[PDB]
């Protein structure tokens, strides 16, 4: 996911009001411990309650009060001294609701040379009046941005603050020889309500994870509950097309050949509207199928006879050569017109939707449905992975996933003659299980 | 002898069946767990067995033998058992009769199409082997028997003239070889008339393929009952979820919607259980047809009343909707 | 030759059972279907079935004993019907194992304890003998079969005319070597001299189609 | 009654399900045409007097 990078560099002193919204992921590359604290609250004024969690180089100080908040909250360290001189977060406090101070220690505040050596990683969450604080750490050696990798974060605080946090402000440290900066960077990502599959080893340590909504391969792993998946075709979660439109006959125009949410005089539902030739009698308001479902309607404004198809639905199957062979997969949208599937993918109308996923301009319609991702090869081999109606798929050199029509067997011939017999002249012994 | 080997294979979407695009209904389904995962697993397991049943019967030979152009093998006329290339059907003349005597849900019809869907969640999937592939396996089993015999199935196919093949099978039932060669004119004529009497029965009359029709009719009754349960109230205010939402406050609306969920979710569980029982009966018949093909087409049986009545000489498969038809040539003394 | 072809064919099976997999897929499927059935019955304990909680203690703690009795009774029928479903499907699956266990009892008596003449029963080829091996929840049969090979074309005939009489083979076929006529069997080529010991005398010549002028010893 | 509608939606024929046992059979099978056999239909009760 896309994270937003901020800077503590020559004239850049990034401590603005950054929205929180759900919970944030905070990370910081440090060599001089510029990032010290955070101000959490809604209005950032003394009119309501806010909390400040700062490392003041002596203690970790957590206070949830009505604070006379600075519009520029910071610490300050003198460059020729190498020591902290200023503590300007708020000036005064009253009506405190929570306070906690950790153990004392002595913090390296001076400006350091070299590259960034330390990555501190925090996660902040709001739940039932608690501020959840998670802490991880990774040694780094970088001159620049966030490094790629996997590292778990352990909890360190459950703070019963009871305050409404919708915004936050990072507290930087100003280094001046009179304000200034030194090289540091801090990153903000946003947390989303999603599903992961976590793997715990024998010690109860999380060693690996899979985001179930990243791409079709990962959704398959969450379904099987396995990081390793053998070759085959695998049924997974159903897809739906979401309607886009509203036809009411207030009164609106009539949208045709598009999944809309319609409301005729007494008939509601979602579906696709299209003209038809069902010969209604002049006293027949709408029609029904061989079941008890409305499938047609006489337009109450212009008397046009319309059909109502269901919107679209079906199953999703993921075709894979195995995770031992590759990590590309093909998808089958079962029993659906490829015009509806391709258009609703591009206009982002499908449920489920995957982030890292694209059509790839290989859309091929079989009787089993729409096959997306595999190439159509005009020859015939043995059936490897069966799809249906004479069409199989496999992983061949062209490697990629290909789709083709099956071969039945070797093409041979027996000459018929009225006076010739074939007789064998040797033999073999064979053992079969 | 008429034997069904496979069953129509279906799939159900729960959310189209149980709710029918109702969002309040969709939320209450989560309180039941992953019922729809196990209903999709059980129905997809039945569908894969239906493809395994069809492969085990027909795909018993490794080589596809080209249909010979000479179809009159020493007086024995095989033109109604092998496909005629002059008429573009790729089926024999007996299969054309079989495919015309056996003859609500979502289905995609056509050739490579009209993929139409219904407001229930019910759909029927296409099988792996199409009809044109089945008729190519049957024409390889007939033309292999006509030119190679036993060795067609239990090894590499050996060429043999057809009358010398009939002489061996007469020898195998306890009648010595000269009885064939001194009476080829009688035996070729009795063979040719007995094929024509079967062809007449498959145009004149009916009920010979009643076992294949029963497979079709049992699948229709099971789907029609599951559809009809959508109209039941199960004690609730209405069978329509919109009328529950319109007429009732959201506390009792939640109770009456939850009442229709367990009514519909248990009708769905009943359908899955009985399809699973019926799939065990088709495996029993599809395993017997795989035994009658290897031991009787690809060989010569000595089991009495296995492979027709009389002393078994040879036997010819024909394809049918969801089944096989074996034509058993037997010897009757008099 | 036959002892060496037998000894190499055992060693090729032993190699397949160390090198590769999926030969015992039917035994693994029996194991995996029993795991899915138990794991689903366990997972239904976590369902609420519309009640306040899936945990009976939280129903007792949070609710008065009148509605506690209703919410507990709601979880009973939810759990008691998941239990009845498991029993019904184990009972259906046990009918399928009897079908496979009765076939294995037929393949042991008719094929290990005897010699089968049913084609494609007991492996492909002409069945010679067969050896059982045990497996988890199953059997493994090793079928020793005979496969003929190295075919050769010959000219043949149904009968031979000698001194006005038609002579038929009693067993086998007449073949033409390229120089002279012999009688042989069909599963192996071993030519012999056509005498009246192995040759059936019946009818006159010029009656059946394809009689060869030759002499019969 | 059991009503038969053709392709135009016109009622062309009908069967009164309580006229006689033959018609009650047609309503059960849902067919105007019935082949030879024995057919199970609705239960009977004796009413007390
Ligand atoms: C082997 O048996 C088949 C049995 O079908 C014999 O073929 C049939 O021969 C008759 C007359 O020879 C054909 O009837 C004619 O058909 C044409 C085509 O429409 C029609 O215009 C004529 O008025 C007449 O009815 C019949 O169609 C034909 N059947 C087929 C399938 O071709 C065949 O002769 C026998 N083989 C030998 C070598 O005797
Ligand atoms: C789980 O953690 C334990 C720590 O208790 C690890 O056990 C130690 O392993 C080392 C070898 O690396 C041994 O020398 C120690 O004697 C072990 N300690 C104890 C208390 O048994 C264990 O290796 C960890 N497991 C994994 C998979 O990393
Ligand atoms: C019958 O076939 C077998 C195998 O195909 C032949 O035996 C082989 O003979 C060669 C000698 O040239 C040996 O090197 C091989 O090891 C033998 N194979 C086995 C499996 O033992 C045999 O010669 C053939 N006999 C005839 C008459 O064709
Ligand atoms: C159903 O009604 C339609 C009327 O629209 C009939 O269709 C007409 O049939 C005549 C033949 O009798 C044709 O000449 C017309 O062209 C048709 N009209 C249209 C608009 O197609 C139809 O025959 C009726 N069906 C039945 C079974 O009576
Ligand atoms: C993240 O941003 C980049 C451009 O900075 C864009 O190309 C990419 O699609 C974005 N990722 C997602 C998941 O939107
Ligand atoms: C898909 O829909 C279009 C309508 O725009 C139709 O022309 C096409 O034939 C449909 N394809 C299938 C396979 O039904
Ligand atoms: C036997 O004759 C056929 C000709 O129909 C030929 O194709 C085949 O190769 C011959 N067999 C051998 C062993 O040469
Ligand atoms: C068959 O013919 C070959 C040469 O044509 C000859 O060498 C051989 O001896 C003959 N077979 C027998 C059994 O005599
Ligand atoms: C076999 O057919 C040939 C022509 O291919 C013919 O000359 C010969 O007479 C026939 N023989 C028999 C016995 O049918
Ligand atoms: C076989 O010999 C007889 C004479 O004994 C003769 O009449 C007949 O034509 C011969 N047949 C052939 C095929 O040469």
């Amino acid at each position: 996911s896309n994270v937003t990078g901020f800077h503590t560099i020559n004239h850049t002193f990034g401590n603005p009001v950054i929205p929180f919204k759900d919970g944030i992921y905070f990370a910081a590359t440090e060599k001089s411990n510029v990032v010290r604290g955070w101000v959490f609250g809604s209005t950032m004024n003394n009119k309501s309650q806010s909390v400040i969690i700062i490392n003041n180089s002596t203690n970790v100080v957590i206070r949830a009060c009505n604070f006379e908040l600075c519009d520029n909250p910071f610490f300050a360290v003198s460059k020729p001294m190498g020591t902290q001189t200023h503590t300007m977060i708020f000036d005064n406090a009253f009506n405190c609701t929570f306070e906690y101070i950790s153990d004392a220690f002595s913090l390296d505040v001076s400006e350091k040379s070299g590259n960034f050596k330390h990555l501190r990683e925090f996660v902040f969450k709001n739940k039932d009046g608690f501020l959840y604080v998670y802490k991880g750490y990774q040694p780094i050696d970088v001159v620049r941005d966030l490094p790629s990798g996997f590292n778990t974060l352990k909890p360190i605080f459950k703070l019963p603050l009871g305050i409404n946090i919708t915004n936050f402000r990072a507290i930087l440290t100003a280094f001046s020889p009179i304000w200034g900066t030194s090289a540091a960077a801090y990153f903000v990502g946003y947390l989303k309500p999603t599903t992961f599959m976590l793997k715990y080893d024998e010690n109860g340590t999380i060693t690996d994870a899979v985001d179930c909504s990243q791409n079709p391969l990962a959704e398959l792993k969450c379904s099987v509950k396995s990081f390793e998946i053998d070759k085959g075709i695998y049924q997974t979660s159903n897809f739906r097309v979401v309607p886009s439109g509203d036809v009411v006959r207030l009164s609106t125009d009539l949208i045709k050949n598009q999944c809309v949410n319609f409301n005729f005089n007494g008939l509601t539902g979602t579906g696709v509207l299209t003209p038809s030739s069902k010969r209604f009698q002049p006293f027949q308001q709408f029609g029904r199928d061989v079941s008890d479902f409305t499938d047609s309607v006489r337009d109450p404004k212009t008397s046009e006879i319309l059909d109502i198809s269901p919107c679209a639905f079906g199953g999703v199957s993921v075709i894979t050569p195995g995770t031992n062979a590759s990590s590309e997969v093909a998808v089958l949208y079962q029993d659906v017109n490829c015009t509806d599937v391709s258009t609703a993918i591009h206009a982002d109308q499908l449920t489920p939707a995957w982030r890292i996923y694209s059509t790839g301009n290989n859309v091929f319609q079989t009787q089993a449905g729409c096959l997306i991702g595999a190439e159509h090869v005009d020859t015939s081999y043995e059936c490897d992975i069966p799809i249906g109606a004479g069409i199989c798929a496999s992983y061949h050199t062209v490697k990629s996933i290909v789709a083709y029509t099956m071969s039945l067997g070797a093409d041979s011939s027996i000459a018929y003659s009225n006076n010739t017999i074939a007789i064998p002249t040797n033999f073999s012994i064979s053992i079969t299980t | 002898e008429v034997m069904p080997v496979s069953m129509a294979k279906t799939s159900v979407d729960c959310n189209m069946y149980i709710c029918g695009d109702s969002t309040e209904c969709a939320n209450l389904l989560l309180q039941y767990g992953s019922f729809c995962t196990q209903l999709n697993r059980a129905l997809s397991g039945i569908a894969a067995e239906q493809d395994r049943n069809t492969r085990e019967v027909f795909a018993q030979v490794k080589q596809m033998y080209k249909t010979p152009t000479l179809k009159y093998f020493g007086g024995f006329n095989f033109s109604q058992i092998l496909p005629d290339p002059l008429k573009p059907t790729k089926r024999s003349f007996i299969e054309d009769l079989l495919f015309n005597k056996v003859t609500q849900y979502g289905e995609c019809l056509g050739d490579i199409l009209i993929c139409a869907q219904k407001f229930n969640g019910l759909t029927v999937l296409p099988p792996l082997l199409t009809d044109d592939m089945i008729a190519a396996y049957t024409a390889a089993l007939v033309s292999g028997t006509a030119t190679a015999g036993w060795t067609f199935g239990a090894g590499a196919a050996l060429q043999i003239p057809f009358a010398m093949q009939m002489a061996y099978r007469f020898n195998g039932i306890g009648v010595t070889q000269n009885v064939l060669y001194e009476n080829q004119k009688q035996i070729a004529n009795q063979f040719n008339k007995a094929i024509s009497q079967i062809q007449e029965s498959l145009t004149t009359t009916s009920t010979a393929l009643g076992k294949l029709q029963d497979v079709v009719n049992q699948n229709a009754q099971a789907l029609n009952t599951l559809v009809k349960q959508l109209s039941s109230n199960f004690g609730a205010i209405s069978s329509v979820l919109n009328d529950i939402l319109s007429r009732l406050d959201p506390p009792e609306a939640e109770v009456q919607i939850d009442r229709l969920i367990t009514g519909r979710l248990q009708s769905l569980q009943t359908y899955v259980t009985q399809q699973l029982i019926r799939a065990a009966e088709i495996r029993a018949s599809a395993n017997l047809a795989a035994t009658k093909m290897s031991e009787c087409v690809l060989g010569q049986s000595k089991r009495v009343d296995f492979c027709g009545k009389g002393y078994h000489l040879m036997s010819f498969p024909q394809a049918a909707p969801h089944g096989v038809v074996f034509l058993h040539v037997t010897y009757v003394p008099s | 030759q036959i002892a060496n072809q037998f000894n190499k064919a055992i060693s090729q099976i032993q190699e397949s059972l160390t090198t590769t997999s999926t030969a015992l897929g039917k035994l693994q499927d029996v194991v995996n279907q029993n795991a899915q059935a138990l794991n689903t019955l366990v997972k239904q304990l976590s369902s609420n079935f519309g009640a306040i909680s899936s945990v009976l203690n939280d129903i007792l703690s949070r609710l008065d004993p009148p509605e506690a009795e209703v919410q507990i009774d709601r979880l009973i029928t939810g759990r008691l019907q998941s239990l009845q479903t498991y029993v019904t499907q184990q009972l259906i699956r046990a009918a399928e194992i009897r079908a496979s266990a009765n076939l294995a009892a037929t393949k042991m008596s008719e094929c290990v304890l005897g010699q089968s003449k049913r084609v494609d029963f007991c492996g492909k080829g002409y069945h010679l003998m067969s050896f059982p091996q045990a497996a988890p929840h199953g059997v493994v049969f090793l079928h020793v079969t005979y496969v003929p090979s190295q075919e050769r074309n010959f000219t043949t005939a149904p009968a031979i005319c000698h001194e006005g009489k038609a002579y038929f083979p009693r067993e086998g076929v007449f073949v033409f070597n390229g120089t002279s006529w012999f009688i042989t069997q069909r599963n192996f080529f071993s030519p012999q001299i056509i005498t009246t010991d192995n040759t059936f005398v019946s009818g006159n010549c010029d009656v059946v189609i394809g009689i060869i002028n030759n002499t019969v010893y």
